[PDB]
């Protein structure tokens, strides 16, 4: 999937390429979605890969990236739900699990990169 | 007419550094080099980005009428300007005479300008400064003299306009009109406040007036928008078209340039980047953010104005007016930004751009706070604020106050509290502004949404 | 906007209220002798107040009162000269009678007697403890029409409408409720000037019902930098200022609500048209104009808002002429309070020097008494706008209080754009001279000026 409906920061794009991800940028209505396909998860969830998604807000990167999304929905392998992961958001007719994880945003340093860094740190936290 | 004259803009900080190096006190000529970006819009704008100072010690000769300095600093400048084809401007003290020596040959001023072009395929220039700060510059095209800079300017605590055709004119005088007649003003938002700002700018004699707004006249805003009419409301007339036609009728000339679009667009930005002053009169955080990015990227002084009538509800009486306030913020290139002053924040912009259903659900989760309820805007408060906003610009172009203009960088008045306050530029904390004088470096304004393909 | 009106000064209303509600919960009475202005609308200008002592009243009950007729009689004697009106005031109930040494009278019988003594209109009103006042009128001694509005322009401006409701709550400023009040009122803008063009634009866009525009001047290319709505076509046509703006309001409001008076305020035509307004905005930078506007306000009991701006210049001995200051002034005159005269906004000396014949002016120059020098800089739209907005904002605040302090503290306002300072003066700090024209009406000569008289 090489869909690229909009550009990100050049540094964002250099990073995703260096990381080797299979990433696409999709316009859904007026929603700008970055979607990383086949995102490898840490052991401990019902699934081992997911689609990791970020809503690129209007005014980014001065506006903040607020949360991260994952499809298929994720649960601990033991079955216990992950706190603050109940809401779902339609992405091109796909119900993504919305992880309610919030931080402070600094436009001088915060980008897709650091928001992807938070997302991973949260995924590591909820299995350990 | 006087809306296509090229420009050379320095920041206050850079000009202060330059002036010091060029007038150390020994009375002898000194040398320095400006490396400038460019915005080649309606008019050519040279945006001073980097400053190389030629140390007196390295010079072979320094006299009150002449100076000879080594060409290794001309090679440093070319190396800095090679990547982006930046423009190089040589600066020398009032007399200006100089040569550039290598170890094998000397170069006159004309031969040094040819050397810069051979190094960078771009426009280059040569300037001169006098003791008081004023500057004059000549642009050399293809290594050979061509045109002179119509305007060299520094928008600092005071705003400086150094004209080629040039005591200072006092305020509210013909000389003021003549300065305005050569300038371009951008009104972002033709709103309750914006339309009042636009009226003042038109009747004050500004030579070019950009009007940026996507909204239309309505029966609701017929109580606030200057020159609007019942007919315009019943026909849902674009605000910029309405006001562009009013200016044409008032000024008898097509000086207005209507932009029917949001400021958050390539069209509005690249048009606003030609202005000599920005008047932000939109009441959204994102709009104020876009306007503040333009000001720093294109070295344009910005005046941002706001009004608010917060309301509460007493259980004994009912809805009451909490306060009646206004705010004027002046932002000089290189000084504290609207971001520094928290006029907008990432959090503030996020909540605003949430959908209607997104806002409510986030509010239920308690991660976002609710917005403050306010009364309907009124023409009088808008008028109080807009008069102060434009008066701020006059005071900075033609000082008439009994205190330094720096004391009134921010202004906050209160009609209900009957109180007015001021903040000094020196009490505001500034964050690093790497986007200063970058111009239209893509992505435009640093925002991927505003980028080209 | 229309309706017969009954205007009372703050002093009279406060004293009236005190009597009508002494604190025992029992009815009280009081006669009110008004003068009349018979113009586009009827205006009852309360001039004299007769209070009936509780002792004189044979009886006083919670829902009734009976007072001696010798007070009705004496009030008639005072109104005989000018056939003045005679309004009988009462408390929440209103039920009353007028006994005498021989016979007694009912409400209507008392009304019929007043007309017999003085051939004019006389009525009867009722007041509640809050101060709100309803009223009605009788002509030829028989029931006629109810007063649409009883109003008191004090530190706060009180509008007591006939069409009022309990469920209808008093409104806040900058809100729909503000518009409804303004829609019933008439505002007179004296001078469609740099400031008055701005005051008038706001007044029209705030929904005022009828806007009077009084000015003799016209649009020129020299004032296309200040006059709102003016256009280069008008300056080439030398269009009258009041005509240009009347058409502008017609287009803005889609209705012919403005009344253009192409004349000076120093004319019988302009004074008599202004005497119908509910508020006066004086925006003429001359001593004569401001004096005329202050005579109108007191004679016809209209609140007045006088606005002025000045860019004084001084001569630096070594540097030349500079801008000493950039300033503005807003004065609010309430009928019965301190006047522009009392505040020295103008003096007889100032109004003599300003209006000298060309021969006088030339003699004074030739003898050194005057220098004929412009000690001020050109006016600018921004300063005109800063004063005009504060001027109309004063009216909003007096009609719908919202400040954190009493409106009385801001009877006078002064601001300094250069000194970056703003000062306020209280009505209690100002000194008041005897106002011989208060509620005098159109008694000739008009405003007490023979020039304005009808010869
Ligand atoms: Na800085
Ligand atoms: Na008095």
């Amino acid at each position: 999937a090489t869909r690229r409906d909009f550009s990100l920061r050049p540094e964002d794009e250099h990073y995703l390429d260096e990381m080797g991800y299979c990433w696409e940028t999709r316009l859904v209505g007026n929603a700008r979605w970055l979607i990383i396909h086949d995102y490898e998860l840490p052991d401990g969830y019902n699934h081992h890969q997911v689609n990791l998604a970020l809503l690129i807000t209007s005014g980014y990167p001065v506006n903040m990236l607020d949360m991260f999304y994952v499809y298929p929905p994720l649960v601990r392998v033991n079955g216990v739900n992950i706190p603050a992961t109940e809401a779902t958001v339609a992405i091109d007719s796909v119900a993504y699990q919305r992880w309610s994880r919030h931080r402070s945003w600094n436009p001088e340093i915060d980008s897709v990169i650091s928001q992807l860094a938070m997302a991973d740190g949260c995924l590591q936290k909820e299995v350990g | 007419n006087a809306s296509s004259g090229n420009r050379l803009i320095l920041t206050q900080e850079l000009h202060t550094m330059l002036q010091k190096h060029l007038f150390p006190g020994d009375g002898k000529e000194a040398a320095a080099i400006l490396i400038c970006n460019r915005y080649e819009g309606g008019r050519l704008k040279l945006l001073a980005k980097e400053l190389i100072l030629v140390p007196y010690e390295e010079c072979k000769s320094r006299t009150s009428d002449f100076i000879a300095w080594p060409g290794n600093y001309l090679e440093k400048a070319i190396d800095v300007a090679e990547e982006k084809s930046m423009s190089i401007i040589l600066i020398h003290s009032h007399p200006g005479g100089f040569l550039v020596f290598s170890d094998t040959a000397d170069s006159s001023d004309m031969q040094t300008m040819q050397s810069l072009f051979q190094g960078v395929d771009a426009i280059h220039g040569s300037a001169i400064m006098i003791h008081s700060g004023e500057m004059r510059a000549r642009l050399y095209r293809e290594g050979k003299f061509a045109e002179n800079v119509e305007l060299v300017t520094v928008a600092g605590d005071d705003i400086h306009y150094w004209w080629d055709d040039k005591l200072k004119p006092i305020a509210f005088t013909s000389g003021m009109t003549d300065t305005f007649q050569k300038l371009t003003a951008a009104i972002i938002g033709v709103s309750g406040t914006g339309s009042i700002v636009a009226e003042q700018v038109a009747r004050l004699g500004f030579g070019e007036i950009l009007l940026i707004d996507h909204d239309h006249i309505e029966k609701k805003n017929l109580n606030r928008i200057l020159n609007s009419t019942l007919k315009d409301a019943l026909s849902h007339r674009p605000k910029v078209d309405m006001f562009a036609e009013a200016i044409r009728c008032i000024r008898g000339e097509d000086i207005s340039r209507p932009i029917n679009n949001t400021i958050f667009s390539r069209e509005a930005v690249l048009a606003a980047a030609n202005a000599d002053v920005l008047f932000c009169c939109v009441d959204t955080y994102l709009a104020r953010m876009i306007a503040d990015r333009i000001a720093s990227s294109f070295l344009i002084p910005l005046l941002d104005v706001g009004v608010k009538i917060p309301t509460h509800v007493d259980p004994d009486d009912g809805r009451k007016i909490t306060d009646v306030t206004g705010r004027i913020d002046y932002v000089k290139p290189g000084g504290s930004t609207l971001s520094d002053r928290l006029v907008y924040t990432p959090e503030l912009i996020y909540r605003e751009n949430l959908n209607a259903e997104e806002y409510e659900e986030q509010l239920e989760r308690g991660y976002i706070t609710g917005v403050e309820e306010e009364a309907p805007s009124v023409i009088t408060l808008n008028m109080r604020a807009a008069s102060a906003c434009v008066s701020e610009f006059i005071a900075r172009c033609f000082p008439f106050r009994e205190y330094p203009n720096k004391r009134f960088t921010r202004t906050f008045f209160s009609l209900a509290g009957v109180e007015e306050d001021y903040i000094d530029e020196s009490s505001i904390t500034q964050a690093l502004n790497t986007r200063l004088a970058v111009g239209g470096e893509e992505p435009l304004l640093g925002l991927p949404e505003l980028g080209d393909k």
